[PDB]
C-alpha cells in the first residue's frame, strides 16, 4: 500500500531541462522529508537533493547545485526534481527515497526505507 | 563531505558461508549508518538502520555492528536470494553519502 | 502470647512496620521488610541545612 | 544587609521550602513561593513512598530446619540467606546514598529555577548582585514586589525609570 | 530596593550521607530502616498462633498426658514452641520427618 | 501569538525532538534542531539497549523437583526463587522509576541548552520575553534566522541597529 | 586565539580540574580554580570509596559438596550461585554505567558554575563571547584578573570605563 | 492542650458589624497561617478568609470581599475577623482553623488539623 | 475557583459495611485533598490529608486514595461512631473549597 | 631516583641575605608547585613559602612576608628562596617539599611527598 | 590561619602497643590532612594523605581516620623503627600549617 512512483525520465540532449515527478501514496507524505538519489549505469548510489516536510529547507549535492531544484506539492502528494543544464554525467536512474522515522519523529537525516522503481534519464 | 570506504569491492562465496563487509568513515557518524541490498534492475532495499537495527521483515541472519568510524555487515549463513550488491549509507549530516558498494557473487 | 496484632513476627518480637528494611532479626514470618545489616538508612527529604550566619 | 541563596538558607523562611525576601519603602519581610513548595513536596513524598511501597514481598517463612544428618543442607540454607543479606544491604546502602545526593540537587535546581524566573522578568531594570539578590533600578512598591513573585512584573512599565537610574551609575 | 531568592533553614541537627558527601545537615529526613521491635508475640494478620505452653510439637500432636488436649476445632497462623520444652517425647524413640511435618501444620 | 518551551511543547514540531519557531517579514515556521535531536536519539537508544542487553543470564532451568520425603528441600528451593523474585522485582521497579525521572530531566537540559546558545548569541540585540522566545531588536531576515540556528549569528553586525531600537523602548 | 570550555578542555591546565585562562597587557597564562578542584576531588573520592567500602559481605564459603545420591541438591546449590551471579553482574554493570554518566555531568555542572560566577561579576563590563570566554570592556590588570578569580571584582569600579567602550561598539 | 476558642458571635441586624476572636494556646500561634471557615445551618463548609503567619498576606473569598477583614495579634495569640455590612446570607457558625504543617514547614495551603467549637452569628 | 463534587449526597448502611465516597475536582489538585468527619453540633475533624495520609489517632479502617481529579474515601468496616457527615476539601490553591458533603446514616 | 637537594645555608649575621637552592631530579619539576618548609632546632615544622608550577603565583607565610622571595628556574630544575633582612628567629633547617599529585593533577595544596635532607641557616 | 592542635604532646609505649594521636582543626579541612614521621636529623616522611590514604611503601599498621575537624592517626602494633615524632599537616588552604608534634618514646 505504501510505495512511490517516479516518472518524467527520458532521452534528452545536453543542456536541456527535465522535471521528474514522484507520486506518493499510503503514508502521510506531508510529514516526511524526501530525497532524490540517482545511480549511474554500472556505478554506485549518489544523493543529489533533499527537501523538508514543509518545503522550507532544501539541500543539494555540489554536483547539481544551481542546476537542480527540488520541490513538492502537498495537495498532490507529489515530489519534483527540476533538472536544468543537463550534462552527460547526469545520466542515471533517479530514485525518490523516504527517510525513516524514529521515536515517532520524521527526521530527514536517516536511512531510506521506501524507494520507487526509479526513472531513467539519458543525456546524450 | 564524509566519505565511506567499503571493503571488499567484491567477494565470491557459496550458500551457507559467512560474509563480512566493512564500511569505514572519514569521521565519527555515531550510529547513523544504513545497509542496503540491491538486485540488478531493482531499487535498493533497507536492511539495517542505526548501524545495527534490523528492518522489519528482514531475516535474522543479517546483522550489523559498529559505532563511530568502523562498521560491519555480516550475513551469517548465505542463501540463494542473498546474491546482490550491498551499500552502506551515512545519515550523520548532509550531504548523504554511500559506500562504493560490494557485490556478493557465486564462486 | 500478648494481645497484639502484627504483619511481621520474629522470635524476639514483632515488627509492625511497613518500612522496606529491617536489621532486627534474620528470620521472620509474614509480610516483612528485607533483612539488612545496615545500622541506619536515612533518606533526606528537606534541604541542605547551611543557614547564613 | 539581607543576602540570598548563594550564601546559604534562611531561618526566617518558615512557611515554605523556597521563597523570597524583599525591601522597599513600605518595609521588608519573607514570603514563600507557595506553588514551588507544593510541587516539590509532592515530588519528595512520591519518592519516599515509591522507595517504601515498591517493596512488595513474598510471604516470609522461618521454616529453615533440616534433620541431624543434613547439616550440609542447613549450610546451603545458611549461605542462601547470607547471599540475600549481602544483596539487600549493598543495594539499600547505595540507594540511600544516591537518592540523598539527588534530593539535594533537586532542591538546588528548584531554588535556581526561581532565581532564573525573577532574573528574566527584571531584565535590566535590576542589577544582579551575585548573592541571589537583585538591585531594582526603580522604585518597586508592594504591588510591584507581588507582581515579581507572581510572574506578572512588566519590563516596559518601569523601563524608562530604570534607564535613567542606570546612566547615573555609569 | 531589593528582592532576594532563598530557601528554608531550621535548627535540625539531623545529618544524612550522600554518595559524594558525609554528614550533611538537612532540614528534614525520613528513615526507611526499621530498627525496633515491640518485644511481643502477636497475632499475624489477626490470626492467633498456637501456644504449646511447655510441650514440644511432637508431644502436643501425639497427646502427651501433661499437654493440653485439643478439645475444639481451631486454627493458627504459626506455632510457638518453648526453647527447651518441659514435656516432650516421654517414651524414648525417634519422631520421623519432623521438619516436613512442620511445613504441613505450622499454618492451618 | 506563538510561545516557547516555558509554556509547553509544540504539536507543530514533527521533524525532531528539539527545535525553533521564527517570525519575520518573510514568514514563519517550525524547524528542528536536527543535530541536537541526533545526539539525544543516540543517548536514549543507548540507555534502553544498555538496560536490555546487560541482562546476560546463566542458563535457566526448571529442574526443581525433590522426592516425596524431601519436602523441606523443596521448600528451600521455593523460598530461594521467592528471594530472587523479590530482588528482581524491587530493583526493576525502581530502575524504571529512577531512569524515567532522569530521562525527562535529560530532555529538559537539552531544551535549556538550545535556549542558552541562542541567548548568548543575540546578547542584547534581543529581549528575552521569559517564555522561551526572543524579541529581536532589529530586522532578522531569513538568512539571519538561519545564522542563529546554525550558531553563526554576528553580534557586532546588527549591534548599531539594535541599539537605536532599544533606546526607543527606553 | 585561546577559547574556553564550550569548545573542549585545556591541555595547559595541569594544576587542577577546573580553572581560568587570561590575557591582558601584562601577559597570559592558565590558573586552576584550586577550591573548586578541592571540592570536586572530595566528592569523587567519596563516591568511589562508597561504592567500594559499602560492599560489607558475610564470610564466603566453598563448602558446596553433597553426596553421590544428592545430585538434585547439588543442582540447587549450582542454580543458587547462578542466581546471585546474575544479580550481582547486572547490578554492577548498570551501577557503573549510571555513575559514569552522572560523574561526567558532575564535572559539567562544576565548570558551568565557575562560568556563571564570572558572568554575574562582570555583568556588562564584559561581553560573553559564547565560547566560555569574556571580552572585558575595560583594561583589567593582573590585580583585576585575580579579583575576578577570587570573587572580589567590583562592578561599579570599572563601570564608567566599560560604558564608554560599549557605546563605541554601538 | 492544643485547641482554639472562638467568641464574639451573636444576633445582629442587617448592615451592622461584628468582630470575632479566636484565642489560640498550646502551639506556636505565630508560626502558622490561620483561616476562618463558616457553615450555614443545614449547609456545607465555606472558607471565607485566611492570613499568613506574620499577617503580611491576606486572602478572602469573593462572598465577603470588601466587607470582612482578617487580622491577628501576636502578643495575645489571637485571630480576628472583622465583619462589616452583615447580610442574612452571612448567618453561619464561624470556625477558626489551623492549616497542617508538613516536612516541618508551616504551609498555609493544606488540610485543617485544629478547629474550635465555633461561634454562631445570626443576621436577621 | 476549583469546585469539588461529592457523591453520593447521602447513603444508608449498617455496621460492618464498606462505604465509598468520591470527590471530583474541576482541575488537577495533585494530592492536596483532605477528608473531614463532622458529627452534628461539633466542628469538623481531620481524617485524611495528602489524599491518602492517615491523621494521627484515626482508625486504620479509614483510607483515602486518588490523585489529580478523582479521589475516594473508604470506610472498610463501619462502626457505630462513624455515622456522620463527611467533607472533602482541596488545598491546591486559594480559595479553599469543600465538597457538598455526604451523610452516612443508618438504614 | 626522585629526590631534591638543598644548598646555600650557613652562618649569617642579623640583617644579611642568603639565597637557598633546591636541585630537583627524577621527576617533571616544571609540572609541580613547590614549597619551602623550615624547622627551628627543637621546634615544629613551619611552612614559609610556595610557588606555582609556572612561577606566576607565590604564597608566603606572614613571618617572612616582604623579606623572603621564592622563585624557580625551569631550565635548571632548581627552586630558590631569597632570604633578606635575616633575624635570629629565622634560624632553622630549611626544606624544599613537593606537594603530592592526585587524580593526575598537580595540585599545590596537598601533602608533601618528597623532601630533601635540608640545609641549615644559623642567624647570630 | 587554620591552627592544628595535636594531642598528646608526647607518649611513652612499648613495642606491640596501640598508639593514638589526634589532630584538631579550628575549621573544616574536609579531608586535606597529612601525617608525617620524622626521625632526628632526617626530613619528614609522608605516611598518610587525604586523612586516611596510605602512602606507597608504608606499613599497613599505620592508619588514619577523620573528616572536617577531628582526625586520628593509629599505629596498631608498634615496631622498633616507629619511635619518632609525628606531625599532622593541613592542605585545605594557604598558609599550610602543621600540628605541634607528638614524640613516641620508649618507657
Ligand atoms: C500469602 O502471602 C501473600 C504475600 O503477602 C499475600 O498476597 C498479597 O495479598 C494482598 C491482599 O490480597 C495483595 O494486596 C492487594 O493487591 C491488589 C493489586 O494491587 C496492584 O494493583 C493496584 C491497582 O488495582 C495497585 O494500586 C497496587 O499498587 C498493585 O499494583 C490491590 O488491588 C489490593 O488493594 C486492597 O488494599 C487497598 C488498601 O491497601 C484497598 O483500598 C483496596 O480496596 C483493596 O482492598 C491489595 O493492595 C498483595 O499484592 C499480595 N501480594 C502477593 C505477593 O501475593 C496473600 O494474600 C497471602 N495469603 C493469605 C491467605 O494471607
Ligand atoms: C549454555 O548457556 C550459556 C548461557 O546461555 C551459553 O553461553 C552463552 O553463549 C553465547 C554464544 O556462545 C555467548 O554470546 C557470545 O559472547 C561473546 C563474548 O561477548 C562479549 O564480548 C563481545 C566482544 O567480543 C561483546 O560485544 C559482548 O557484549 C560481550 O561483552 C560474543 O563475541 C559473541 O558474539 C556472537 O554473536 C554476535 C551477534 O550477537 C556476532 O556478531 C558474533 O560474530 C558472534 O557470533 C556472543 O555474543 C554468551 O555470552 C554466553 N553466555 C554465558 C553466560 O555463558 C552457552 O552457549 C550454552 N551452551 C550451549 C551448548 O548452548
Ligand atoms: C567471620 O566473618 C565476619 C565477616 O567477615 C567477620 O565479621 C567482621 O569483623 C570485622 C572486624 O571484627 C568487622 O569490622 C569492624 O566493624 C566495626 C563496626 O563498623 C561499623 O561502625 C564503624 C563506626 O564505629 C564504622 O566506621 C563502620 O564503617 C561500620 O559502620 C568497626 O568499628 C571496626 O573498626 C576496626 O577497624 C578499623 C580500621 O579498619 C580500626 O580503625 C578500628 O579501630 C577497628 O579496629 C571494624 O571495621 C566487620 O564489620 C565484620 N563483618 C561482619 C559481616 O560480621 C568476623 O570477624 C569473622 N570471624 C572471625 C573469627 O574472623
Ligand atoms: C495521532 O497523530 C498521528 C500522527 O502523529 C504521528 O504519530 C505518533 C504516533 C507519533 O509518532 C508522532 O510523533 C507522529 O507525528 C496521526 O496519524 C493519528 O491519526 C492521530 N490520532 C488521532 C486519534 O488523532
Ligand atoms: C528548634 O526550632 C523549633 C521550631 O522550628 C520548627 O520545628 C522544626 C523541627 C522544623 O519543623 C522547623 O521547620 C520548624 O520551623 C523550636 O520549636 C524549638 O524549640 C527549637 N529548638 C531549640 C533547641 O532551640
Ligand atoms: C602523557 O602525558 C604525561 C604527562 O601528563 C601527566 O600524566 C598523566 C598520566 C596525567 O596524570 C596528567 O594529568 C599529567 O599531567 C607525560 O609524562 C607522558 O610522557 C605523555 N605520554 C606520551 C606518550 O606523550
Ligand atoms: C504602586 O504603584 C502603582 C503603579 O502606579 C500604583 O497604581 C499604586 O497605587 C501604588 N501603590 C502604593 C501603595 O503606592
Ligand atoms: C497572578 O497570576 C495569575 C496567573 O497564574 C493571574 O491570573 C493573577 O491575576 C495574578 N495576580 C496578581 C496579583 O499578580
Ligand atoms: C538578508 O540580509 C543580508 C545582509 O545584508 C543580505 O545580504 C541579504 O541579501 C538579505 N536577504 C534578503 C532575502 O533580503
Ligand atoms: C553552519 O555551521 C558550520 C559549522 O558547524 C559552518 O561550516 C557553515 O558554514 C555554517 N553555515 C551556515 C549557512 O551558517
Ligand atoms: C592595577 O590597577 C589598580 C587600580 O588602580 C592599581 O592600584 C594598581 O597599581 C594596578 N597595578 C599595576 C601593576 O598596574
Ligand atoms: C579573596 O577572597 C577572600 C574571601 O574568600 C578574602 O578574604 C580575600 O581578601 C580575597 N583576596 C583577594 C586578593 O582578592
Amino acid at each position: 500500500q505504501v510505495q512511490l512512483v517516479e516518472s518524467g525520465g527520458g532521452v534528452v540532449q545536453p543542456g536541456r531541462s527535465l522535471r521528474l515527478s514522484c507520486a506518493a501514496s499510503g503514508f502521510p507524505f506531508s510529514s516526511y522529508g524526501m530525497h532524490w538519489v540517482r545511480q549511474a549505469p554500472g556505478k554506485g548510489l549518489e544523493w543529489v537533493a533533499g527537501v523538508s516536510y514543509d518545503g522550507s529547507y532544501k539541500y543539494y549535492a555540489d554536483s547539481v547545485k544551481g542546476r537542480f531544484t527540488i520541490s513538492r506539492d502537498s495537495s498532490k502528494s507529489t515530489l519534483y526534481l527540476q533538472m536544468n543544464s543537463l550534462r552527460p554525467e547526469d545520466t542515471a536512474v533517479y530514485y525518490c527515497a523516504r527517510p525513516s522515522a524514529i521515536f515517532g519523529i520524521y527526521i530527514i537525516l536517516n536511512g531510506l526505507d521506501v524507494w520507487g522503481q526509479g526513472t531513467t534519464v539519458t543525456v546524450s | 563531505e564524509i566519505v565511506l570506504t567499503q571493503s571488499p569491492s567484491s567477494v565470491s562465496a557459496s550458500v551457507g558461508d559467512r560474509v563480512t563487509i566493512t564500511c569505514r568513515a572519514t569521521q565519527g557518524i555515531s550510529s547513523w549508518l544504513a545497509w542496503y541490498q540491491q538486485k540488478p534492475g531493482k531499487p535498493p532495499k533497507l536492511l539495517i538502520f542505526g548501524a545495527s537495527s534490523l528492518q522489519s521483515g528482514v531475516p535474522s541472519r543479517f546483522s550489523g555492528s559498529g559505532s563511530g568510524t568502523d562498521f560491519t555487515l555480516t550475513i551469517s549463513s548465505l542463501q540463494p536470494e542473498d546474491f546482490a550488491t550491498y551499500f552502506c549509507q551515512q545519515a550523520h549530516s548532509f550531504p548523504l553519502t554511500f559506500g562504493g558498494g560490494t557485490k556478493v557473487e557465486i564462486k | 502470647i500478648s494481645d497484639c496484632d502484627t504483619i511481621c513476627q520474629t522470635k524476639i518480637g514483632a515488627i509492625n512496620s511497613t518500612l522496606p528494611f529491617q536489621n532486627i532479626h534474620q528470620n521472620a514470618i509474614g509480610d516483612c521488610p528485607k533483612y539488612v545489616k545496615a545500622q541506619e538508612l536515612v533518606l533526606a527529604t528537606g534541604l541542605r541545612n547551611n543557614p547564613i550566619k | 544587609a539581607i543576602a540570598g541563596f548563594i550564601e546559604g538558607g534562611w531561618q526566617g523562611l518558615i512557611d515554605g521550602w523556597y521563597g523570597y525576601h524583599h525591601q522597599n519603602s513600605e518595609g521588608s519581610g519573607y514570603a514563600a513561593d507557595k506553588e514551588a513548595t507544593q510541587k516539590a513536596v509532592d515530588a519528595i513524598t512520591t519518592k519516599v513512598n515509591n522507595i517504601i511501597d515498591k517493596m512488595n514481598t513474598q510471604f516470609e517463612s522461618t521454616a529453615k530446619e533440616f534433620n541431624k544428618i543434613e547439616m550440609r543442607i542447613k549450610h546451603l540454607s545458611d549461605r542462601v540467606d547470607d547471599g540475600f543479606l549481602d544483596v539487600w544491604s549493598y543495594n539499600a546502602e547505595l540507594l540511600v546514598l544516591l537518592e540523598n545526593e539527588r534530593t539535594l540537587d533537586f532542591h538546588d535546581a528548584n531554588v535556581n529555577n526561581l532565581y532564573q524566573k525573577v532574573k528574566v522578568q527584571l531584565k535590566d531594570n535590576a542589577i544582579d548582585m551575585g548573592n541571589g539578590c537583585f538591585k531594582i533600578l526603580h522604585k518597586c512598591n508592594n504591588t510591584c514586589m507581588d507582581d515579581i513573585k507572581n510572574g506578572t512584573y512588566n519590563y516596559y512599565e518601569y523601563r524608562k525609570e530604570s534607564h535613567l537610574e542606570k546612566q547615573k551609575i555609569d | 530596593d531589593q528582592i532576594c531568592i532563598g530557601y528554608h533553614s531550621n535548627n535540625s541537627t539531623q545529618t544524612v550521607n550522600t554518595l559524594l558527601e558525609s554528614n550533611v545537615p538537612v532540614t528534614s529526613s525520613h528513615s526507611i530502616l526499621e530498627k525496633e521491635h515491640n518485644g511481643l508475640l502477636c497475632k499475624l494478620k489477626g490470626k492467633a498462633p498456637l501456644d504449646l505452653i511447655d510441650c514440644s510439637l511432637p508431644a502436643w500432636l501425639m497427646g502427651n498426658p501433661k499437654c493440653d488436649e485439643l478439645l475444639t476445632a481451631s486454627e493458627w497462623a504459626y506455632i510457638k514452641e518453648d526453647p527447651e520444652p518441659e514435656n516432650g517425647i516421654c517414651f524414648p524413640g525417634d519422631f520421623d520427618s519432623l521438619e516436613d511435618l512442620i511445613l504441613l501444620v505450622s499454618n492451618t
